This record gives structure tokens, sequence and C-alpha cells, in this order.
RNA sequence: GCGGGGAAAGGAAACAUCUUAGUACCCGCAGGAAGGGAAGCCAACAGGGACCCCCUGAGUAGGGGCGACCGAAAGGGGGAUAGCCCAAACCAAAUCCUCGCGGGACAACCGUGGGGAGAUGUGGGGCUUGGGCCCGGGCAACCGCCGGCGGGCGGUAGCCGAA
RNA sequence: CUCGGCUUAGUUUUGCCGGGGGAACGCGCCGGCCACUGGCCGGCAAGGCUAAGCACGUCCCGAGUCCGAUAGCGCACUAGUA
RNA sequence: UCGUUGCGGGUCCGCUUACCCGCCGCAAGGCGGGGACAGCGGCAGGCGGGCUGUUCGGCUGGGGCGGCACA
RNA sequence: GGCUGACUGGGCCCUUGAACGCAAGGGGCCCAGGCGGGAAACCGGGGCCUAGAGAACGCUCGUGCCCCCACCAGUGGGGGCC
């Protein structure tokens, strides 16, 4: 069983000191560097590998060093590799008329914010929602309901 | 360091604006033979990105530019940088020859000698006439290096 | 510093004026081409290269005119609500790059535009230079980068083997080198 | 599915800002999916760690004749998991393509000759665990091209099947 | 940076387009909900690619507290037919 | 008004090469005139039913005029 | 003749609004602070009584050793309660 990287939740201002625990993208450079492995090592090994993480966390330590020890005495067998398997591009065909290229990708706000803020993601995710009446969209005026209907049962 | 409005100032007629003096063909011609004889017999390089650096670096000797490059830009840099390295350097009217000059197939927008072995004596004779033309045209004076 | 860093001097402040006094000459001329013209050598060569200019063969760099300004934004012929009658200072979602860039590609039907730049403006016109491939040349289609415009294509039965290869003697290795260091 | 152009009716118990709606529709352009994707990120001195999609945060913050109404994001739980390259520093033609002939699993490639590209830089190198540059040590080197041969499984007709 | 405009929850603070102005360079530059200063923290824009996990139904397969010839698709039929 | 808008001389004069207008030429380019104006783009003020959207209240011995018996 | 109570902070009630929901406005009775007139009682929160009267958003002014503005501190600026 492969063990899977703990790393702690980021504490936020609102949460007043309350922390909890999560499973992690992948395994510290400095957590596989006390078990005297480096990023490619680990990857061939089947182990997440994360390099942009700072933190070293002792049971993720400790895990580390006891599943090491049951593949290299040949009681656990790794999964494959966590690197690509496959090599998928395809041709592309008028780049420039779907707005793909760097000036389109200017334009549509990609350069300078998050997919998720940009304008034509914001356009299709509420197309999206209205066309399946999903959360939010289930009712028009939602807001307003609740609004007038909270002073006059709460007055 | 030197300031182009200044030194690009006044073009000559006829010619692209980074060239500042003109060479007559036996002096151009002569500048090619020497490095010809500097390619066989010691040290040259071409290529503007490598005749960049090797005046940047003080290694250059005499500084060879063609007077025919389509975007002008391409060269334009070097006389300014010459001066700043006080490197002789001296125009040649086709860039096909300078790079069959050079010993490739392609042409050559700029070239220099790095070291001249058999060509050292016909270089200095050279640099001088060269500065004969720079104080013709206002130009001062660049020492043989 | 590169010859290119030092090309670049041309369009920044060093270089401003004599720029600006050379392409009041040139653009002369490219006023009176073709609207759209394939050149020998990109204009900006060190911006080119940035961009992903080689010289290589079925490399196009077609230098574009067009009318700059807003869009030729229409005044509305039916009803509409005030604020849909507006005209003035109406512009388009597009920069006049995307612009070019797809003036080009219909001048040269099935090439790839791969990226354009920015040249020179004057009172009416704004002139740009697009980078086109074709990606039925086989010297572009093993570029390392322009493949990632014309396709590749790498079995699982080669990486996937490799791997597994990799991997295999990499635990040979640590039994050896490792193990007892993680025991002690 | 991607880029662009782009209403009104109706609603606000009138109506213009607003909404309807970046919708209808129009123009252009792709794929079997598209788009997105590898921190000039988020956070708050505690730490997360590419992206998309689902559940939630939440009709919360916020926008708004602060009216009608509109409306996130971070964070949390999941599906799934993957990381790399171009340019440049340094080297400087060591490079690529095409054709003929010989070899080479009908291939890649090797040898040789001709043609084209290439110093306005082909190619090598390099990609945050920054790199280039100098010195030393070590192979479990690293990276890439071809898809021949053997084997297995599956799809595209069917066959057998009690009393 | 500034002006106009479309847009956005983005509000003295969203993204972009157009007109005008317009940097610096790692001893630098960018971000931390008005601007600036100091501290601290986080990063390196303006070049390119990327499987899997997600949309759809001409088509194929299966299912059904669905309809049963004025119903159910406009069409159970020499129906997009006369 | 900002830009296009450049070059000489002491805000003024001149110039042409930008730009504009016409003639010739298949094109290349030539000739003449104007000329940093004009024209064109952005921004700003004025005129603007040429065009677009709307509002044109209520009570009422029917409506309308009146009145406000509308606070 | 002497004054400014046409007062500061609040509460309760009546009427507008009958019994019976429901603005603003107006009136009455008080408590506290600090005054004016008066020997004192007492009266004064405008006019002897019943009329002269205006939501939300926005702006402005007054007030407070006042509260907030996104990692921390500061300066300018902005917002908030009455
Ligand atoms: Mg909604
Ligand atoms: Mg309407
Ligand atoms: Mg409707
Ligand atoms: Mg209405
Ligand atoms: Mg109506
Ligand atoms: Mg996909
Ligand atoms: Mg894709
Ligand atoms: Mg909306
Ligand atoms: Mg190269
Ligand atoms: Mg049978
Ligand atoms: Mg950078
Ligand atoms: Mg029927
Ligand atoms: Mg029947
Ligand atoms: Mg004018
Ligand atoms: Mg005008
Ligand atoms: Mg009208
Ligand atoms: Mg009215
Ligand atoms: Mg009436
Ligand atoms: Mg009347
Ligand atoms: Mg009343
Ligand atoms: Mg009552
Ligand atoms: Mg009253
Ligand atoms: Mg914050």
């Amino acid at each position: 069983m492969i063990p899977k990287p703990v790393v702690q939740v980021p504490r936020s201002i609102k949460s007043g000191g309350v922390t909890k625990w999560k499973e992690g993208r992948g395994f510290s450079l400095g957590e596989l560097k006390e078990v005297g492995l480096n990023a490619e090592q680990a990857r061939l090994l089947g182990l997440p590998v994360d390099t942009r993480r700072d933190s070293v966390w002792p049971q993720n330590v400790e895990a580390l060093r006891k599943w090491l020890i049951e593949v290299l005495e040949g009681k656990a067998t790794p999964p494959e590799p966590t690197l690509p398997k496959v090599v998928k591009v395809k041709r592309k065909r008028g780049r420039a008329f779907r707005g793909l290229t760097s000036a389109g990708r200017r334009s549509r706000g990609l350069i300078s914010t998050r997919f998720r803020e940009t304008h034509n993601y914001k356009f299709k995710k509420k197309a999206k929602e209205r066309r399946l009446k999903k959360r939010h969209e289930a009712t028009k005026g939602l807001g307003n309901v609740l609004r007038i209907s909270r002073i006059i049962n709460e007055s | 360091t030197i300031d182009p409005k200044t030194f690009y100032a006044n073009p000559l007629p006829g010619k692209p604006f980074y060239v500042r003096f003109e060479v007559p063909s036996d002096v151009a011609e002569k500048a090619l033979e020497i490095l010809s004889i500097a390619r066989q017999t010691g040290k040259i390089k071409k290529g503007t990105n490598e005749t960049t650096k090797a005046v940047e670096r003080g290694l250059a000797k005499l500084v060879l530019i063609a007077e025919d490059v389509d975007p002008p830009e391409v060269v334009a840099h070097l006389p300014l940088l010459c001066e700043e390295k006080k490197v002789p350097y001296v125009y040649v009217p086709s860039k096909e020859k300078l790079g069959k000059a050079a010993g490739i197939n392609v042409a050559a927008a700029a070239a220099v000698v790095i070291e001249a072995g058999q060509a050292a004596g016909e270089l200095e004779a050279l640099v001088n006439k060269i500065n004969e033309i720079r104080a013709k045209h206002g130009l001062n004076a660049i020492p043989v290096r | 510093p590169s010859a290119y860093q030092y090309m670049a001097m041309w369009y920044r402040k060093v270089g401003r004026e004599v720029h600006e006094r050379l392409m009041r000459s040139v653009l002369i001329k490219w006023r009176k081409e073709p609207a759209i013209v394939r050149v020998e050598r990109p204009f900006r060569l060190e911006r080119a290269r940035k961009l992903g200019y080689k010289p290589k063969q079925g490399v196009v760099v077609a230098r574009v005119r067009l009318i700059r300004g807003p869009f030729n934004r229409r005044r509305p012929d039916s009803g509409r609500r005030p604020k849909r009658m507006g005209v003035y200072g109406i512009t388009a979602w597009k920069s006049w790059r995307q612009v070019a860039e797809e003036r080009a590609a219909r001048k040269f039907p099935g090439l790839e535009v791969l990226n354009s730049y920015w040249v020179a403006d004057d009172g009416i016109y704004r002139y740009f230079e697009v980078i086109l491939i074709d990606c039925n040349q086989p010297t572009i289609q093993r570029d390392p980068l322009y493949s990632g415009i014309c396709g590749r294509e790498v079995p699982r039965r080669r990486l996937a083997r490799r791997l597994r290869e990799r991997q295999r003697k990499l635990i040979e290795h640590l039994k050896k080198t490792l193990l007892p260091k993680l025991k002690g």
C-alpha cells in the first residue's frame, strides 16, 4: 500500500486557530531527501512528488521509510512511475480564428487573470447552470424572496 | 555609451543609416583579402552574433560590416560598439562576398579578424588608410590594436 | 550580451529617434505595397526569434497593413433602447493584432499562424508581421516547437517499456546503496 | 466546443439606468471531445501547491433608479493525476530536408554522391530543485527515432445448450 | 499612466478594445481589496505544448409505475410523402 | 484639442519628402498644383424630431374645460 | 422690570389612524443636566386652544480622547453609528 502524503490545511484567520490535516498533492523534496531520494527516483518508484512544497512532515518521512523497506525487500510492488506514459499532441487548425494565439489569449483575459475569472468563462458557467437549473439558478430572484421572507418571519 | 542620435545624425546619401564613412572599392577588396588570409593562417569569426561577442570581449582587431543588410537594424549596433571599444572597422559592399571570404557557403553580415597570422603587416597598412578616411569624414582616429 | 540584445535597442528609448527617422522613409514604400506581403526576413529579428521564428523551409513571415482606430461599429437602424444606440468609442473585443493574424491566414490557406508582433504605426495604418508555418513540410514536422502545432505521436509501448525498465534497474541499485541506510 | 458581432419582446405592476442577456440570431474556426493546464498563484507569519469537471462555501461577500434583480473567489470533500519545451547565456556549421546508388527487420538508420535550407545562426546546451561558466568523482548514465517478429485479448457473421 | 467605450460581483479596486503618453532589468521587476512610505511575506508577466478525469446524440445496445392509432415524433402505412 | 507633423532660418518666413488633388503610364515611375495646411482617427463644446426610445396623472351624475371636493 | 425653556439627554401617553391593522406631523405628563423669572408657591422643551406638515437612495453640516478600510505600522483619503 503506497503511502499518501499528509499535509496541513492552511489555517485561515476565519478559523480562529482550529486546524486539520488533508491528503497532499505529493511528497516534498525535503521528505524525499531524508529517505535518500530525489524527485526523479521517487517518481520512478510510483510516488507522487511535489517539488513546490517546502514543508517536511515527520509522519510523511516515517511512512516513506516504512514502505521503501517493503519495496526494497521484495514485499511490496511499486506502481507504475508517476511520469507521462503517452504523448498525444493533435494537429492544430485555425489557431488564430479560435483565439488561441498570444493575441487571442490576451484579449480573452488569460494573461492577466485566471481562467475561472475571465468573462467568457463566467458567461459559459452561468449558461450551463441556467440550462440545467442547477444550484441557485433553479429559482430566479431567490435572494430577494429569502430576504423579504426573513423580514416577515423574523419580525 | 555612445549616443546613436549624434553618431548617426548625418547619414551619407545612397547608403544605409549605419554607414558612417565612404569606403572606396580598393580598400574594401583589400579588407576581404586580409579576412581571407587571416582565415587560413590565423583566426577569424563571422556572423553578427559571434562578431558582436568578440568586440565586447576585447578580442577584435578588425571588423568588417556589409552595406547591404536588408533590415539595416541587424548590424547597426556594430559601428557604435566598435567606437566604444576602440576597434577599427571597415565597410564592404556585399554580404555575399563577405561570406565567401569568411569561408562559408552563405552570406555574412559581419566578420571579425581575431588574429592575423600572415596578414598582420597588411592589416596595419589597411587600418592607417581607414584612419585617413575617418579624418576626412570628421571622425576621430582608431588606432591599430 | 548577444547581438539580439543590441538589436532590441532600436525599439527602446536610446534608439527611438534614429529608428523613427528610418521608418519615416520605409513606411512610404510599405504604404504602396499590397496589404499583405511575404518578406524574406523579419523586420524585428530579435523579437521574431523570441516568438518562435527560425529560417527553415516552410516558415513564412508576412507583413500585414491595416487601418487602425476602432472597428466599424454600425448605427442600428431599428428600435433600440438608448443604451444600445451609441456609435463613437465602441470597439471590438478583438485586437488589431489578432485581426492581422487572421487576414494573413486567409492569404496562406492551410498554414498555421504561430505568432505575430507589432512593427510600426503611422497616422492611418498599423503594421504587423505574422509568423506562419507549413505543417506538411518534413523540416517543420520534427521541430520541437513546431510539433506542438503540427502534431506529435509517441506510442505508449515506447514510453511505458522504457519507464518499466528504468524502474526495475533503479530498485536493484537502491537495494545495495539504500536499503542498509534505511534499516540502519 | 472555441473566437468575434449582437437585439427586442417581456420584467421592474408606467419608464429611460437596469434586467432579459453576452441570450436569440449572425460571421468565422476545430475535435471525437473542445477549451484549460505546470505560479510575476493563494494565503497570513500557520501553511497550501498545474488544470478541468462534480458536491459545497452561497444566494455569503459584493454590484444595483442600494429598486427589480444580479452575484463571486479562497477554502473543504471528490473524479482523475504528469510533466515538459522554444528563445538566451556558452560552443560556432558539429545541423536539417530531398533524390540517386550499396547495406539495412519492406522502417529508423549507415556509407557515398548531387540538389535545397542555414552565420539575419542550422545544430549542441537549457527549463525553479534556475541556468550558463570552471574543477573533481560515478554509470543504476540520460535523451530520442523505427514499429518488424512472437504471444494474448477484444470487435465485425455464428455454433452448442436440460426436461 | 491617462481619456472614451463594452464588460465584470470587482466596488476611489474585474478583464479587455481603441486614442494619446510610456519603463526597468535580477544590486531588477511583480503581487499582498484606495494611493504612497517603511517592514514582512509570496513570486518571476509580456513565447509554446500536454494524457486522464467533464459536453453531446445522426448512430448502436439496454431499460421502462411512459403512449396505445384524434394518443405517442408531423410520420405504426408506397411521410417530410401527396 | 491630442496624434498624424518632418526639415532649415528669426510666434514668423521658407522648403518638400510626408500627406492630399488631378494628368500620363499595364506596372515601374514621371508631370503639375496644394502642403505640415488639409484630410483622417480619438477626445471635448455647440446646433441637431434628420433618426431611436418613451411619458403625456387622478377625481368627475359619461368624457372634456374648469375646480381641487388630491395634504 | 428681568430674561431666552423657540434648551441638552431620554421615557411614557393622546391624536393623526373610533371600536380594529397603519407613516410623517402635532399635543400632553415626566426623569436627569444646566438656566430664566419670582419672597415663595410655581411656571417656561415657542405663540391661550383646535391648521401652517415630508420616506428610501444621495449630499451637507454638527457631534465623539468614537468604530472600520483586507499581512503589519504610518500619512493622505474613504466608509460607519447618532
Ligand atoms: Mg442567479
Ligand atoms: Mg424595453
Ligand atoms: Mg420569456
Ligand atoms: Mg414594464
Ligand atoms: Mg409598456
Ligand atoms: Mg481533452
Ligand atoms: Mg486541447
Ligand atoms: Mg449576468
Ligand atoms: Mg540554434
Ligand atoms: Mg440451440
Ligand atoms: Mg521573465
Ligand atoms: Mg398521429
Ligand atoms: Mg380504436
Ligand atoms: Mg490640421
Ligand atoms: Mg476631427
Ligand atoms: Mg419621435
Ligand atoms: Mg406623469
Ligand atoms: Mg379619469
Ligand atoms: Mg380638470
Ligand atoms: Mg392619515
Ligand atoms: Mg381603527
Ligand atoms: Mg398635521
Ligand atoms: Mg488577503
